[PDB]
RNA sequence: ACGAGACUCUGGCAUGCUAACUAGUUACGCGACCGGUCGGCGUAACUUCUUAGAGGGACAAGUGGCGUUCAGCCACCCGAGAUUGAGCAAUAACAGGUCUGUGAUGCCCUUAGAUGUCCGGGGCUGCACGCGCGCUACACUGACUGGCUCAGCGUGUGCCUACCCUACGCCGGCAGGCGCGGGUAACCCGUUGAACCCCAUUCGUGAUGGGGAUCGGGGAUUGCAAUUAUUC
């Protein structure tokens, strides 16, 4: 219902447009390979995605 | 048709395609002496006068080289040329002349036909280089 | 006999091509010779005053070494170090308009010209003349 | 504030068909592409979620910026009673469980 | 779809992570152990390894149907192509998550932390594991939080053999006074061509076959078989 | 440092003790027999055991062996 | 079409090798002329993150690496025979795609 | 028994093997002088350079010296290599940091500020100041068209969104716009034509062509307004 006050400034060019896909975190977001992950969540689900610590 | 001999230094690698000829030497559109540096030129000339012009007078070898840097592209052309000559002689004419030239090249420079194993080392975080570390205050 | 381009010392070779370009005059006369700063990275004066002729000769050298080069590529052979002032240096592409005008000076003049489908075609007149220039440079004072 | 009855009936039928509906709390999107064409904003999802939370006829689970409802037997009974639907309406497919 | 394979694989990994987290917050109360995803032409099958197959299947075959719908809204997969199979685990006492959730429910079911840890230790050694550790941390007594360890058998902590000879499960346990942490680490035994251990031994272990006991001949003879 | 570990030393000791007859003075034959008679999961570990086996055989060639 | 392309994308070398061996075994069961399994360069997805979920400590960086392996086979066979060949034996972890060549 | 080592990935050698018009080496219709430059082509010698797949290879293995005449260390014909670099990494702990990741959390906010919706505007971009990391300079081993020669890691066509790398020609000394598009990628950028080495012409011990708020005016991106304006 809040459509005549919000959308007063389109949000598609800043860090507000991108959020962590797990905790809605806009800090420390990883956008490589479309991950859309934050560091804590990425290392939380690092082995599940396919990356493994070997180097 | 190549003698299938190759030659490397750093990430660079050169191979001398080999055929029967009269000792005309060419490096990627240019002969062995018109290489640009004109100060590394002696490094390219090392074999052809290390063993003489006569040995480079009955075989046509074209050295193709792909790699990084000027000097790293060198030490590949020369080693490829020398090791191509030694392999051509070994597989075609005899070993006695081949053994003589191999001994000559090794005595002048033992790394004349063996590759230089050294490669650039990886970089570790908390420092710009492989062994350099970021400065911090105590 | 015959002598090609690549087996000639490139320094006096490009000097000879520049001199041949000055002597010919068959090209479009350059309209900017010193009013530009040439390369974007370069904020210092040009000197030779022949940079249009010498750059045309350089372009010809670069399409003979590598057929198919044009503007967008010519910028990539004429790019250089860019000192960003207080910040460190980087790489900068040259002037695409300058290389484009050089090509248009070359284009359709019967030594080299770039198509609209891809690649470079070399006419017999231009290649014969350039090989003869290389041979004259080689056998004149570079080989006896 | 005036949450539509027609939109409620459509939402209830969509939930009854399969057992879940595309629920998000983001306001930057007015209507989801599946939720569009029927006047379904973010606040409609919020109100349905909270009403069913207090009702308890479906159990809520939140995971990765998404919601999931557990449609119970009591949920089906209350949905029929308040929507006045026929009694032979029930998601009971058997193929490829 | 047309897609660069790097993005394809990372998005597939994100898809697997989404499944795993949704089911861990979803299917845990049903003896959840793990999930195996098979890719067949234009469809993905989801075989569920879980110690409680009857609980997940449920009455009327209800829940195992509903799940297929609940993911369908989120993933946006084509209809009919998605299906799941609920199976009983093939690794009962050697899948770290199984006994981690077991301990979660022991602590939830009014059973003492030390007693629960001792019981799972007993069960794990009864399965035949070469060692186990249960690091439980939290306010076990008072308000000064502390750790608490139950190490038995043996256990490797370093090197590559840790990845495949050790099953590690880190879980958060509910408590009245706070949130406890549980780390259940099981060193899987070794069996060859079997179903309970890795097919390769510990690289630091060398096993020697006992040589034959043949009597040394003392006079050459001609043997006619 | 090139000091042998008690794992390599112990395995080579057991190999000499139990399979003396097949073991020879050549390193490569020692490597092959150690691969054939024992499960050594690493080529590097195989080679370390074979080298200690060779050195032990030279030690017996000197005469008595204390270990 | 006569020229069929079989694409094998796998993060695990063992499963990719087993799948390639099974495909070549199937193409050996029925006499079919096959080109050897072309192995393209692997793709190393090196991405580096900060170990700690905060700013405290030394500069510690996790270096996560995902390796992607690529196989290509080109055959001269009708679509029915290629379809029969593909789904004869597979192992999870490898992605198989059939393309027109 | 754990840790160390072993382990795995890496860096180096196999002209041994399974082999590759998404890679080249070999296949030739100006043979331009009567044996030659090609990626100016003059439009079926097969895996050697390239590609990481399976095996192999190095073990202090041989010689000499020292040494409980041990464990080992040092020097050498030989050999690709005689110490590659990392990953993991025990027992215990610290009132180390993290409630700025969430019904993963034990306490206050309940009476119209309960955040579940929201912000028009400024904050850490501005200050008498002290500090910490690093860059541009410390010279005529430096510079004033740079004319000719190369690789390496690796990223890139997107459904929350034109929101990519861009090859080629047009517009201008210029940021940028137009078109055809090549690339979902060893298929295109890309043979990834920068740093550099050269010069039979031009700097010469300044405060400056070794240099930056070179003060102020000319610029602008298929996207909320570049304000002590982080783009130019």
């Amino acid at each position: 219902g809040h459509q005549q006050l919000y959308w007063s400034h389109p949000r598609k060019f800043g860090q507000g447009s991108r959020s962590c896909r797990v905790c809605s975190n806009r800090h420390g977001l990883i956008r490589k390979y479309g991950l859309n992950m934050c560091r804590q969540c990425f290392r939380q689900y690092a082995k599940d995605i396919g990356f493994i610590k070997l180097d | 048709q190549s003698v299938q001999v190759f030659g490397r230094k750093k990430t660079a690698t050169a191979v001398a395609h080999c055929k029967r000829g009269n000792g005309l030497i060419k490096v990627n559109g240019r002969p062995l002496e018109m290489i640009e540096p004109r100060t590394l030129q002696y490094k390219l000339l090392e074999p052809v006068l290390l063993l003489g012009k006569e040995r480079f007078a009955g075989v046509d070898i074209r050295v193709r080289v792909k790699g990084g840097g000027h000097v790293a592209q060198i030490y590949a052309i020369r080693q490829s040329i020398s090791k191509a000559l030694v392999a051509y002689y070994q597989k075609y004419v005899d070993e006695a002349s081949k053994k003589e030239i191999k001994d000559i090249l090794i005595q002048y420079d033992r790394t004349l036909l063996v590759a230089d194993p050294r490669r650039c080392e990886s970089k570790k975080f908390g420092g710009p280089g492989a062994r350099a570390r970021y400065q911090k205050s105590y | 006999p015959g002598v090609t381009v690549k087996d000639v010392n490139q320094q006096e070779f490009v000097r000879a091509l520049a001199a041949f370009l000055k002597k010919s005059g068959k090209l479009k006369v350059p309209e900017w010779v010193d009013t530009v700063k040439l390369a974007k990275h370069k904020e210092l004066a040009p000197y030779d005053e022949n940079w249009f002729y010498t750059r045309a000769a350089s372009t010809a050298r670069h399409l003979y070494l590598r057929g198919g080069a044009g503007v967008g590529s010519m910028t990539k052979i004429y790019g250089g170090r860019q000192r960003n002032g207080v910040m460190p240096s980087h790489f900068s592409r040259g002037s695409k308009s300058v290389a484009r005008r050089v090509l248009q000076a070359l284009e359709g003049l019967k030594m080299v010209e770039k198509d609209q489908d891809g690649g470079r075609k070399l006419t017999p007149q231009g290649q014969r003349d350039l090989d003869r220039i290389a041979g004259q440079v080689a056998a004149a004072n570079k080989k006896h | 504030m005036l949450m539509p009855k027609k939109n409620r009936i459509a939402i209830y039928e969509l939930l009854f068909k399969e057992g879940v509906m595309v629920a998000k709390k983001d306001v930057h999107m007015p209507k989801h592409p599946e939720l569009a064409d029927k006047n379904v904003p973010n606040l409609h999802v919020m109100k349905a979620m909270q009403s069913l939370k207090s009702r308890g006829y479906v159990k809520e689970q939140f995971a990765w910026r998404h919601f999931y409802w557990y449609l119970t037997n009591e949920g089906i009974q209350y949905l029929r009673d308040y929507l006045h639907l026929p009694p032979e309406i029930v998601p009971a497919t058997l193929r490829r469980s | 779809v047309q897609i660069s394979k790097k993005r394809k694989f990372v998005a597939d990994g994100i898809f697997k992570a989404e499944l795993n987290e949704f089911l861990t917050r979803e299917l845990a109360e049903d003896g959840y152990s793990g999930v195996e995803v098979r890719v067949t032409p234009t469809r993905t099958e989801i075989i569920i390894l879980a110690t409680r197959t009857q609980n997940v299947l449920g009455e009327k075959g209800r829940r195992i149907r509903e799940l297929t719908a609940v993911v369908q809204k989120r993933f946006g997969f084509p209809e009919g192509s998605v299906e799941l199979y609920a199976e009983k685990v093939a690794t009962r006492g050697l899948c770290a998550i199984a006994q981690a959730e077991s301990l979660r429910y022991k602590l939830l079911g009014g059973l003492a932390v030390r007693r629960a840890c001792y019981g799972v230790l007993r069960f794990i050694m009864e399965s035949g594991a070469k060692g186990c550790e249960v690091v439980v941390s939290g306010k076990l007594r008072g308000q000064r939080a502390k750790s608490m360890k139950f190490v038995d058998g043996l256990m490797i902590h370093s090197g590559d053999p840790v990845n495949y000879y050790v099953d590690t499960a880190v879980r958060h346990v509910l408590l009245r006074q706070g949130v406890l942490g549980i780390k259940v680490k099981i060193m899987l035994p070794w069996d060859p061509t079997g179903k309970i251990g890795p097919k390769k031994p510990l690289p630091d272990h060398v096993s020697i076959v006992e040589p034959k006991d043949e009597i040394l001949p003392t006079t050459p003879i001609s043997e006619q078989k | 440092g090139r000091v042998r570990t008690k794992t390599v030393k112990k395995a080579a000791r057991v190999i000499i003790e139990k399979y003396y007859t097949r073991l020879g003075n050549d390193f490569h034959t020692n490597k092959r027999v150690c691969e054939e008679i024992a499960i050594i999961p690493s080529k590097k570990l195989r080679n370390k055991i074979a080298g200690y086996v060779t050195h032990l055989m030279k030690r017996i060639q000197r005469g008595p062996v204390r270990g | 079409i006569h020229r069929i392309r079989i694409t094998l994308t796998s993060r695990n070398v063992k499963s990719l090798e087993k799948v390639c061996a099974d495909l070549i075994r199937g193409a050996k069961e029925k006499n079919l002329k096959v080109k050897g399994p072309v192995r393209m360069p692997t793709k190393t997805l090196r991405i580096t993150t900060r170990k700690t979920p905060c700013g405290e400590g030394s500069k510690t960086w996790d270096r996560f690496q995902m390796r992607i392996h690529k196989r290509l086979i080109d055959l001269h066979s009708p679509s029915e025979i290629v379809k029969q060949i593909t789904s004869i034996s597979i192992e999870p972890g490898v992605e198989v795609e059939v393309t027109i060549a």
